């Protein structure tokens, strides 16, 4: 489930 | 939405220049142009700590900024300058952020011959400011959240320097505000807060119901070991230990509430009503405990809702078994925040005024 959750990491970049 | 946020240390006004320009006059002996430039350069220098530090509170990026050059300048200067040799006569002066001291008598102040003195008291302000900007932020907007996301992990990677180095770079015994202890704990608040943005962003866009309950679960983890750290000590303001204690059950309750609409739709209708009912016992301890805090009312009456209507169908159609919560899996974690790094230049497009010294 760690997809979503690079795609958030990647928001504050 | 209560957010904590860090008042800036005061600091009294102090002639750069002055000592400067007269410790330049020394190997170097032009006495007559270049030499003599970089003395009005520690003019813009002098001008800039007052900016930096003197002004009444601006809360936007333009003050931050200013304190984020003063402290890229600060730095820059002290392979430029001898002062843990010392050798040079500044002293800086600065009050406690938190400690009032006692009205028999002053401030609780403190004052210092050193430029990690300074500062170290300047990226507290830099923190707290970010901090302040943070909390500021409308969360119901993406690049509010954005902003506060990105602010609460600089808050926090810089009270973590702090820690990291006050005691190094002071010499001297520091006041308790910028000490390792009420830093390192300012630095797991801010980045607390940070989870809980990226909490409220999921929330905002929708995310699955599983990645929500992680995001929460993971605050709350930040938010029980803040409030551990306070526990037994009365250092920062009176409303930072309620809403951390408040926080870390709140967001327990988050993450229950958002792992059973995951059980519910997997059909698991007893785990549902299992991690409701424990939501509902953890809002409830909040609401009676930490109402002058925060308010909890629409969360409460939605868990409530949730379960009135879990509990009839399990009764009359499911007769699932209500689980004990020690019989449940665990909610995992996802973090995703960092304290970031102060690795100089902090403050955008710098320039050292004394670069080709």
């Amino acid at each position: 489930d760690e997809e979503a959750l690079k795609q958030l990491a990647e928001w504050v970049s | 939405a209560t957010f904590i946020s860090v008042q800036l240390k005061k600091t009294s006004e102090v002639d750069l220049a002055k000592p400067l320009v007269k410790f330049i006059q020394q190997t170097y002996p032009s006495g007559g142009e270049e030499q003599a430039q970089y003395c009005r350069a520690a003019e813009e220098l002098s001008k800039l700590r007052r900016a930096a530090v003197g002004r009444p509170l601006d809360k936007h990026e333009g003050a931050l900024e200013t304190l984020l050059r003063y402290y890229d300048q600060i730095c820059s200067i002290e392979p430029k300058f001898p002062f843990s040799e010392n050798q040079i006569c500044l002293t800086f002066t600065w009050k406690d952020a938190f400690d009032k001291g006692s009205l028999f008598g002053g401030s609780v102040k403190l004052a210092l011959a050193s430029l990690g003195y300074e500062k170290s008291c300047v990226l507290f302000n830099c923190a707290a400011l970010a901090s302040q900007i943070a909390a500021e932020q409308n969360l119901d907007n993406d690049e509010g959240l954005k902003i506060a996301a990105k602010h609460y992990q600089f808050a926090s990677g810089a009270f973590l320097h702090i820690k990291e180095t006050v005691l190094s770079a002071l010499s001297r015994e520091p006041t308790v505000d910028i000490s390792p202890d009420t830093v390192g704990t300012l630095s797991l608040i801010m980045l607390a807060q940070a989870q809980e943005v990226f909490f409220l962003k999921a929330t905002r866009d929708k995310m699955k119901d599983a990645i929500i309950a992680k995001l929460a679960n993971q605050a709350a983890d930040y938010f029980g070991d803040a409030f551990k750290q306070c526990q037994y000590k009365d250092t920062l303001p009176k409303e930072v230990f309620p809403v951390l204690a408040a926080k870390h059950c709140i967001m327990q309750a988050n993450a229950e509430y958002h792992q059973s609409i995951l059980a519910k739709q997997q059909k698991k209708f007893g785990e549902e009503i299992a991690r409701l009912q424990h939501a509902a016992e953890l809002i409830k301890t909040v609401a009676s405990r930490y109402d002058e805090y925060v308010n909890v009312k629409d969360f409460s009456d939605k868990i409530n809702r949730a379960l009135a209507a879990a509990k009839k169908d399990n009764d009359f159609i499911y007769h699932d078994r209500v689980p004990d919560l020690k019989d449940l899996d665990p909610i995992g974690k996802a973090t995703l925040v960092k304290s970031t790094p102060v690795n100089v230049p902090i403050s955008q497009k710098f320039t050292d005024l004394f670069e080709k010294m």
